[PDB]
RNA sequence: AGGGGAGUGAAAUAGAACCUGAAACCGUAUGCGUACAAGCAGUGGGAGCCUACUUGUUAGGUGACUGCGUACCUUUUGUAU
RNA sequence: GGGGCUCAAACCACACACCGAAGCUGCGGGUGUCACGGUGACGCGGUAGAGGAGCGUUCUGUAAGCCUGUGAAGGUG
């Protein structure tokens, strides 16, 4: 039992009982979502390849908590022309974790 | 008001040779080589972040088709195919079944390859 | 979710057989170098060699087309000054029947030491015969 | 003539792999077991079973 | 164990007294007193009597006997260096650096 | 000469070249890598091995193999130069 | 550019497919200006140079305060 779901403009193979980190969704801590375009369910041997969204499939979700990744440095050089720039990032997540996948 | 620069300046200096650990020779313990060398290092990082998503993608299509040739299909051939039906599945997704779940790849291949494509 | 790579130790490699046996000798060593990089499967990946092995057997009955049985030259320098030499086609199919298949697929692989590792799984004989009987290899046509 | 420039670390250590030291052959006197250079006269005076110049 | 002797200020330069220190690394005392006895280098003489203080002091200071020793750490550190003035040619001066060295020998039992 | 103990001291790695004791530079020990391999020495990917504990969607150390990649300043119409 | 290429892997027409940028779209963030009362809109490569806003160091007031041998400054993770 897996499908595939869009969620954050990414594409993501998911199992139940799984732990993910997407990107950052309005919900708060606690609160369970669903995932109404589910693209693949696949239940064995039997695989629904959904025209666009599989019809009826649905994949449930828990969200776990809210963070932020590692921070990633932005240099920018140009060389003998007197210029330099930095600047800091860290990216926002959400981790959410798979309760149910309706097929 | 006489100020002394020993304290900040070694502060400074401190910063710079900790982001130089691990490089080679005077590269990771003279402040003058390894000022450059961690510059360098950060005009690397900027570009190749582009880079990864460029070297990604190609590995995934190479992957794609050799899945798909595998079912009498060469690659073009199999994207016109989906794009004709309805599917919308990425080429990173394609790619992972077509390494682990191989009976889903092919159930995909001849959906495809029935669109005439 | 990241993105499947193969290990080096859990790889699995297969033996295979080619004759050329009026065979086109760029069109039959561009097929050859395919399977020695491991393109025909999805487990490729960039950095390990996931190819087959390969015997050609029929190696001095490789062909070329046009005038290159006379015209065409290699050449290699021995790195004393003037040491420039050369041969044709025809005259090294009599002397080393076998470089003139491997040159082909050499040029056609990476130029690096994985390169030179998937170099090492081609096995061209002269023969009809080869001396691998015990990995029996299966047939490849072209 | 001189260097453009210096040497690393490295480069002086790997031209320095020759320059160990090697040992000398040494033997015991049977009869009174001091050790001593072999083929030498020992630093008792002893050699092969014989007093040679008893200092 | 472990007790160790120190000779700071050898009057010799480190790099050349290093060379006689690979020889008796991890040997046994006795087989180690024997080839510092022959051997033609004048660091050998040097640390033949740091050696042989350190024997003392496992002997003196903690009961030990020779005959189970062995030599367990040796190394040669730089000491201070006195300078000095060389005259050369065409009223050219150059400097001079007398080097010296800190020799250190530990024996173990164990 | 210099040391190992013993003593004095709150503290001798406060021992007289004596408060603190940074960096360049030189060593010893342990872990991983390195003797068919070509270039500003890094970075994107990445196996294996070692250590720690939460025994693996973890943290730390190494980095086989592979894609890209000719230092910095000044002066210039223009510099890997 | 090399390997190699001859009813081409050359050339001349036509057709359909795909790959391919830091371009465009999707998702998540940060900022400038203008309008309205936090939303909308379009902007955000940069040398000489102009404009705006900040961090840190020493000393003076706040301070006859507060912290500190149950451990200050400094050094090193
Ligand atoms: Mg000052
Ligand atoms: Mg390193
Ligand atoms: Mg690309
Ligand atoms: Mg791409
Ligand atoms: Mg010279
Ligand atoms: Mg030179
Ligand atoms: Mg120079
Ligand atoms: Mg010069
Ligand atoms: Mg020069
Ligand atoms: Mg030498
Ligand atoms: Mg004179
Ligand atoms: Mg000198
Ligand atoms: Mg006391
Ligand atoms: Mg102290
Ligand atoms: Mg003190
Ligand atoms: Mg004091
Ligand atoms: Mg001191
Ligand atoms: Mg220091
Ligand atoms: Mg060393
Ligand atoms: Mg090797
Ligand atoms: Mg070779
Ligand atoms: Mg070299
Ligand atoms: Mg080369
Ligand atoms: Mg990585
Ligand atoms: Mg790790
Ligand atoms: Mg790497
Ligand atoms: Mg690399
Ligand atoms: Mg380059
Ligand atoms: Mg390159
Ligand atoms: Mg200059
Ligand atoms: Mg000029
Ligand atoms: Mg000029
Ligand atoms: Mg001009
Ligand atoms: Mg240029
Ligand atoms: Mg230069
Ligand atoms: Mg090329
Ligand atoms: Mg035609
Ligand atoms: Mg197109
Ligand atoms: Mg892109
Ligand atoms: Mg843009
Ligand atoms: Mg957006
Ligand atoms: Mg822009
Ligand atoms: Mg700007
Ligand atoms: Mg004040
Ligand atoms: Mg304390
Ligand atoms: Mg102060």
């Amino acid at each position: 039992m897996y499908a595939v779901i869009v969620t954050g403009g990414k594409q993501h193979k998911v199992t139940e009982g799984e732990f993910l980190k997407v990107e950052k969704l309005d919900v708060a801590t606690g609160e369970a979502i669903d995932f109404d375009r589910v693209l693949l369910v696949a239940n064995g041997e039997d695989v629904k390849i959904g025209l666009p969204v599989v019809e009826g499939a649905k994949v449930t979700a828990e969200v776990v908590s809210h963070g932020r990744h590692d921070k990633v440095r932005i240099i920018k050089f140009r060389r003998r022309k007197h210029h330099m720039k930095r600047q800091g990032h860290r990216q926002w997540f959400t981790e959410i974790k798979i309760t149910g996948i309706q097929a | 008001a006489r100020v002394k620069r020993g304290v900040i300046a070694r502060r400074r200096h401190k910063k710079i040779l900790k982001l130089a650990k691990g490089y080679y020779g005077a590269r990771s313990r003279v402040f003058r080589v390894a000022k450059q060398a961690v510059i360098k290092a950060g005009q690397y990082a900027y570009r190749d972040r582009r880079q990864r998503k460029r070297q990604f993608r190609a590995l995934w299509i190479a992957r794609i088709n050799a899945g798909a040739r595998q079912n009498g299909l060469s690659y073009s051939r199999l994207i016109a195919g989906l794009k004709k039906a309805a599917i919308e599945i990425d080429r990173k997704v394609l790619a992972d079944l077509a390494v682990n779940e191989k009976a889903a790849f092919t159930a995909i291949v001849e959906k495809a390859k029935a669109s005439l494509a | 979710m990241k993105t499947y790579t193969a290990k080096p130790e859990t790889v699995q490699r297969d033996w295979f057989v080619v004759d050329a046996a009026g065979q086109t000798l760029g069109r039959l060593a561009t097929e050859i170098a395919r399977r020695l990089r491991g393109k025909h499967k999805p487990e490729y990946t960039p950095h390990v060699d996931t190819g087959d092995y390969i015997v050609v057997i029929n190696a001095e009955q490789v062909r070329v087309t046009g005038a290159k049985t006379t015209d065409k030259m290699y050449y290699h320098h021995s790195g004393f000054p003037g040491g420039i030499k050369s041969i044709n086609f025809e005259k090294l199919i009599a002397k080393a029947p076998e470089r003139v298949i491997e040159t082909a697929v050499k040029g056609m692989l990476p130029k690096n030491p994985l390169g030179r590792d998937m170099y090492r799984k081609l096995k061209v004989y002269k023969g009809a015969s080869h001396p691998h009987t015990a990995q029996q290899p299966q047939e490849l046509k072209i | 003539a001189v260097q453009q420039n210096k040497k690393s670390r490295s480069a002086r250590d790997m031209r320095r792999s020759h320059d160990a030291l090697e040992s000398n052959a040494l033997s015991v006197e049977k009869s009174t077991g001091e050790v001593h250079l072999r083929h030498h006269v020992s630093p008792d005076g002893f050699y092969r079973g014989r007093k040679v110049v008893d200092k | 164990m472990e007790v160790a002797a120190k000779l700071s200020g050898a009057r010799i330069s480190a790099q050349k007294a290093r060379l006689v220190a690979d020889q008796i690394r991890g040997k046994k005392v006795g087989e180690a007193l024997n080839l510092l006895a022959f051997s033609s280098k004048k660091a050998a003489e040097i640390m033949k009597k740091v050696l042989e203080s350190a024997v003392a002091n496992a002997e003196h200071n903690e009961g030990a006997d020779v005959d189970d020793l062995k030599v367990s750490t040796v190394f040669v550190n730089e000491g201070r260096s006195l300078k000095r003035i060389m005259p050369r040619a065409k009223g050219r001066a150059d400097r001079i650096v007398k080097r010296s060295c800190h020799i250190t020998v530990k024996v173990a039992d164990k």
